[PDB]
């Protein structure tokens, strides 16, 4: 018998995909222990998701303290030479 | 130009396609009853419930001795299909529920035509060639708790598709599967409202016992208090006497607008199934009158015309013509047409029209609009002055 | 416990047959196929190396404090053994997340019986017939 | 149902596919005589061999040597495969789990039929051609036909291992259009019409490697031979009369594989199960020869 | 013409509907085996795209379609196909605009 | 095992209650009501005496190498005994196709509990509660 | 003399035929709850040998 949490079934769960997509989008580093619950790391097999902060949009969005020029909120991967 | 399709089509299932499990989902939605089933039943009745009429152009020119007795092709077809209204309603309903209606031609033992007999559409699905024409029918049926299975050639079955994906699509679309999520969302919210009414729609008694910060009360103590305030043995005018350390509190009925959620759900489902909101027993202020009404009833009538013509053409081309060819002395290439009646035609509006512009209509055209047999005398049928006027003129 | 097919590793389905499954709380992190025992009120932890600590096998990977599905006795299971085993051998939690034979253990009664033999470090098929607790 | 995630339009949605595993070759229904039995156990009657009329004196009593009979018994074994999932998996799956498990169970029963058929076919063939390396191509097929013909039966079919197919399509008889009379083997390999029309045989049934019962699979106890064509003593083809090897199929409901989807009455489990009973029996094992490496 | 196009009410609704959804409706002319006219046959518009020259006119059609063996692809001349565009970008446009792709954001906002 | 009604002899139904029916290959010819144990990978043979060899009772007669259905734990069963038995007796395989009491055997623990008593050679009614395998 | 019959659902003998798809077995079961009581035991006499 198989349950949604059982190890051979995880790739069929829509939620396992969606939460691994979230984890990649919300991380800043491959250091999972700092950023996620032990429950999340186990339930979503986050060791095997390519989490590194490269997919988080905030890695690329500018957020300077003072904003005279409307530079804040621009995303470098949307520029002409990217 | 070519005599075969040189354009290809999407074919032969190389997930994200129809299965017999989806066919039994449709069967489950249809037979589980309730509001969803009743809406799709109303959709069948609008499209096909008003009955039919068989026309042939040049019907008189067909007149032939069939079996020692004279008939026209219309007269023969009306005898080949005596109860066509019921068949049209059944097949038309099935072709709205399922991707297709499907069935057999059948013969008497003598080999004369018996009937066109539909087959249970949840049991059957087609196999096409690469050019997308149906070549075989695969059938599975429950017997004794298992799927007893067979395959049939597409030679002597027939099938009808109202909802095509493309004009070339011989496989069709179920409007149930098309709106599977809207149906599930409806049933989900319906179950939610029913449960919320039980929990929250009624007040409930909360007896609190003991003084705050006082002596604690145990379960076996609460049992004796329970027998005193028991709602099952209480009556309307029971009165209570207590010390100061018994509180008869109430969980109030907790207001929520289940009517608005029902109206919203019914709006979502009716619009998804293409019905007007009014079919779901729900009304709306800005929509009941004037051009806002006239538009939505125009849209409904247009949808009915499109379904009716799509059905009529296929039934003539794929049931009636083969039957005329194989069991009849008549020419199957004749100009047969199956009319299906308008469910929302007001005869009083037609009477107003005839009273206004009858002076421009032949008596046969009037009899056609007014849903009557055409006059017996060809000259009175063909003429434009009314037959009651011709009778008084002829008497004069 | 895993199976190789070309490039791929597949997890094995732990539970072969049975209806004797129940929900507990994880007392620690556990991996699918580990033998477990009662360690608090409705709380299960990984079994230690000899007798007196077995309720069933954990069916899926959990963090500490999560709800656990467990397969008890009357279940047939695919479980990794830490030593070579053969049909009819009684087996016992090994203390390492694996099972081992009663013959190898310090104990004298098993919790499951091997139906399909396996080498060391490999998946056998076994029927769970018993549980063990604190007898003193 | 209550899906935790909605699907948006314009295929901005999640990638929603499953890639298939290895699929084994299925041929036993075509490559043997199929009996749809009325009973799970039964008998096929076999008449004794032809003899020679006896030289006799004039006016002497004619001796009896009437026809005599035996049976081969079938005793079909229930092959089964099943699956059970919790209802939360059904609701939350990327694709229809019931559809996928139905297809898996159907395939597992067909693979079962083919194992029973191939194991009988290989183990109980009464003749053998030992190639001893050497001329393993067309000459081995011709020789194996010769071994069956020398027992006064005519084979019409051959069943073949992947290694044997590879050797055969390297044979200069088939690889050269000059020698084959067609380039169909050079172009289309096993799909060439000559591959199903060679050495008097009028059917080719291509098997998988895993089909034969090694006894390494759970619940199966192995056959007597090695199915293969890689090493000294492997048997890699069988050349035989299709009308003399019987696959007997029995099912208590209908003619064929029965798949049952069901819900557990207590526990929010759904499952799908498949049953079929099969046996396989030579009527005449002399009508068959293996080819040995 | 009424005998050549007997079911024109259906064809008009199919082609017209397609030309509102997609940039174009598109189809063949077909002949009976004897070589008389059979029908104007619509094709599946999501399977077909036009190749056009520098003057803006269509010269060929590129098609791809699902089969059991995955996608099949082919190219057809503009000679024996015909096509109809309701939603032109300009009076000289012969490729057209899908109102659905044009309103992708409005449709996605509604769904969200 | 057999029941008599008038002149007629009828086979007894071996299974009284339970759903714990499981499939094995027979390692030899077996008869309905015989106790069996694992002789090989999913293969069962008739139990010898004095414990360590019991998985369940054979439910119907089979030849060697045929698939066999077996009743295990949690089943009530009709089984033949080689000695007089009484309610609350623990019983185990006799090595003779019968059961005998734990008290008569060299073993110290049974596999079924007698629910209805019977004389030597008669059919008792018993409930199966344990398997026994190789503990060494 | 009253034969008192009770059924939690329906009105008489419950007979259930079901198939277990896990074991390929049809079970046929039946039950009824019954008592019997005199209202007036004086209204009867046994004949004794
Ligand atoms: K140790
Ligand atoms: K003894
Ligand atoms: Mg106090
Ligand atoms: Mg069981
Ligand atoms: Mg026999
Ligand atoms: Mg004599
Ligand atoms: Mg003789
Ligand atoms: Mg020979
Ligand atoms: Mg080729
Ligand atoms: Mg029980």
């Amino acid at each position: 018998m198989q349950l949604r949490r059982s190890p051979g079934m995880r790739p069929m769960d829509r939620d396992w995909h969606q939460e691994r997509a979230r984890a990649r989008e919300q991380a800043y580093s491959s250091d999972l222990t700092s950023q996620f619950s032990e429950s999340e790391i186990v339930k979503y097999e986050l060791d095997t998701a390519q989490i590194d902060g490269s997919d988080n949009p905030r890695t690329y969005i500018w957020n300077r303290t003072i904003d005279l020029f409307g530079m804040n909120g621009t995303d470098v991967r949307e520029l002409r030479n990217r | 130009a070519s005599s075969t399709p040189q354009t290809n089509v999407d074919s032969m299932g190389g997930g994200q396609d129809l299965t017999f499990e989806d066919l039994r989902d449709i069967k489950d939605v249809r037979d589980s009853g309730g509001q969803v089933a009743q809406l799709m039943d109303y959709k069948a009745l609008l499209n096909f419930g008003e009955g039919c009429e068989i026309h042939v152009e040049g019907d008189d020119e067909t007149k032939q001795l069939v079996d020692g007795e004279p008939m026209t092709l219309s007269e023969w077809l009306e005898d080949a299909f005596p109860h066509l209204d019921l068949l049209v309603l059944d097949l038309g309903g099935d072709a709205l529920w399922y991707p297709y209606a499907v069935g057999e031609i059948q013969e008497t033992i003598t080999g004369e035509f018996k009937e066109a007999l539909p087959a249970e559409p949840w049991t059957l699905m087609p196999e096409s060639d690469a050019q997308g024409k149906v070549q075989a029918w695969h059938q599975r049926t429950k017997t004794h708790g298992g799927y007893q299975t067979q395959t049939l050639p597409a030679d002597d079955l027939w099938h009808i598709v109202i909802n095509k994906a493309s004009a070339r699509d011989e496989v069709g679309i179920s409007e149930v599967l098309r709106n599977k999520d809207e149906i599930q969302a409806f049933k989900q919210n319906e179950a939610a409202i029913n449960q919320a009414i039980e929990l929250h729609g009624f007040p409930q008694r909360h007896v609190k016992v003991g003084k705050e910060d006082g002596a604690p009360v145990r379960d076996n103590d609460l049992r004796r208090v329970r027998t005193i305030f028991d709602p099952r043995t209480t009556d309307a005018n029971t009165a209570y006497f207590t010390g100061q350390d018994v509180d008869v509190e109430t969980l109030e009925a907790h207001n929520f607008d289940y009517s608005a959620i029902h109206e919203m759900d019914m709006r979502n489902l009716t619009t998804a199934l293409g019905l007007p909101l009014e079919a779901g027993n729900v009304g709306a202020d800005g929509l009941g009158s004037g051009k806002p009404a006239e538009l939505r009833f125009a849209l409904l009538k247009l949808a009915i015309k499109a379904n009716q013509r799509s059905f009529s053409v296929q039934f003539v081309e794929r049931v009636m013509r083969p039957v005329v060819r194989d069991y009849s002395p008549f020419d199957h290439e004749a100009d047969i047409r199956l009319e299906i009646n308008d469910p929302l035609e007001d005869i009083g509006e037609v009477a107003d029209l005839i009273q206004q512009v009858g002076d421009y209509m032949t008596n046969e055209q009037v009899a056609e609009k007014l849903d009557l047999p055409a006059p017996e005398d060809d000259e009175v049928a063909d003429s434009y002055r009314s037959p009651a006027d011709m009778e008084k003129d002829e008497a004069g | 416990a895993t199976e190789t097919q070309g490039e791929h590793t597949f997890p094995v389905e732990v539970l072969i047959s049975g209806e004797e499954l129940r929900g507990y709380t994880a007392g620690e992190a556990l991996s699918a196929g580990e033998p477990v025992y009662l360690s608090g009120d409705y709380e299960v932890s990984a079994s230690s190396a000899d007798g007196g600590e077995f309720l069933g096998v954990n069916l899926y990977d959990v963090a500490s404090g999560e709800p656990v599905a467990l397969a008890g006795d009357d279940c047939e299971v695919r479980v990794e053994v830490s030593e070579q085993v053969t049909a009819n051998d009684e087996i016992l939690p090994d203390g390492l997340g694996t099972f081992e034979t009663v013959a190898t253990s310090a104990a004298s009664a098993g919790v499951a019986i091997v139906q399909e033999g396996a080498a060391s470090g490999e998946v056998c098929e076994a029927y769970i017939f018993a549980v063990q607790g604190t007898t003193a | 149902s209550d899906p935790e995630y909605v699907d948006t339009l314009f295929r901005e949605q999640l990638l929603e596919v499953v890639m298939e595993g290895r699929e084994l070759r299925k041929v036993a229904r075509e490559a043997s005589n199929v009996i749809n039995a009325n009973t799970r156990v039964g008998d096929v009657p076999i008449a004794s061999d032809e003899e020679f009329a006896r030289p006799t004196g004039q006016g002497a009593e004619i001796r009896d040597d009437g026809e005599t009979y035996t049976t081969v018994a079938w005793n079909a074994t229930k092959l089964t495969e099943g699956s059970r999932v919790t209802d939360e998996m059904r609701d939350q799956a990327m694709v229809d789990l019931i559809e996928r498990n139905i297809q898996r169970v159907g395939a597992s029963l067909e693979n079962g039929i083919n194992r029973v058929f191939l194991t009988e076919l290989v183990d109980n063939a009464q003749n053998n051609h030992d190639t001893a390396g050497s001329n393993q191509g067309y000459q081995a097929l011709n020789s194996a036909v010769g071994e069956v013909d020398k027992d006064d039966f005519r084979p019409d079919t051959y069943v073949t291992h992947p290694d044997y197919r590879t050797q055969l399509f390297n044979d200069t008889n088939l690889a050269y259009a000059n020698r084959a009379g067609t380039n169909e083997v050079l172009r289309n390999r096993e799909d060439a019409p000559i591959v199903g029309d060679i050495a008097g045989l009028d059917m080719h049934a291509a098997m998988s490697s895993a089909t034969y019962d090694d006894g390494t699979d759970i619940g199966w106890s192995g056959g007597s031979e090695t199915w293969g064509f890689s090493s000294d003593g492997d048997k890699g083809a069988v050349v035989y009369d299709r009308d003399n090897i019987h696959t007997i199929l029995y099912a208590p409901n209908g003619q064929d594989v029965e798949i049952k989807d069901y819900e557990d009455p207590i526990r929010d489990i759904t499952g799908v199960n498949g049953r079929l009973h099969v046996d396989c029996q030579y009527s005449q094992g002399r009508s068959s020869a293996t080819v040995q490496y």
